[PDB]
């Protein structure tokens, strides 16, 4: 069947202190993702792959003194607002959290940024990474 | 299509 359209959307966490990072992901911060979808019988699957990861964590280039380390985000669905269960790169899940009766869907999703290495390698100054959000319904 | 993460750290 047809898959979505998605539209492109950031989640831009404004200033960040590094002192305040944990190395397991923090600073929760909840986004949401409209799509238009013409076939939307079944349950949607959303898939979401990036280029830069680690343990299943987006790894923001250029943030670390050594540059296989880093700032890392991590992604989680969504239940009722409520943070619901990591998502694992590369694999589908069901959005927990979907909107929209009619072909305009919206799903809530969950972030948290880590890091990998040492907080001292850490680059202070902004920085910016991406993923590629697939969804169709089945 | 494409979800950016962004921000500013500071030291």
């Amino acid at each position: 069947v047809p898959a979505c359209t998605v539209s492109n959307t950031t989640v831009d966490w404004q200033d960040v202190e590094i002192q305040t990072l944990s190395q397991n992901g923090n600073h929760e911060k909840e986004f949401t993702v409209n799509m238009r979808c013409p076939y939307n019988l079944g349950t949607m699957k959303v898939t979401i792959t990036a280029t830069n990861t680690y343990n299943n964590a987006i790894l923001v280039q250029n943030t670390s003194n050594t540059s296989s380390d880093g700032l890392l985000v991590y992604l989680y669905n969504s239940n009722a607002g409520n943070i619901g269960t990591a998502i694992t790169l590369g694999t589908p899940f069901t959005p927990g959290k979907i909107t929209g009766n009619n072909a305009d869907k919206t799903i809530s999703l969950h972030a948290k940024l880590g890091y990998k290495g040492n907080m001292q390698n850490l680059i202070a100054g902004p920085f910016s990474a991406t993923a590629t959000l697939v969804a169709s319904y089945s | 299509s494409d979800v950016a993460f962004r921000g500013n750290l500071l030291d």
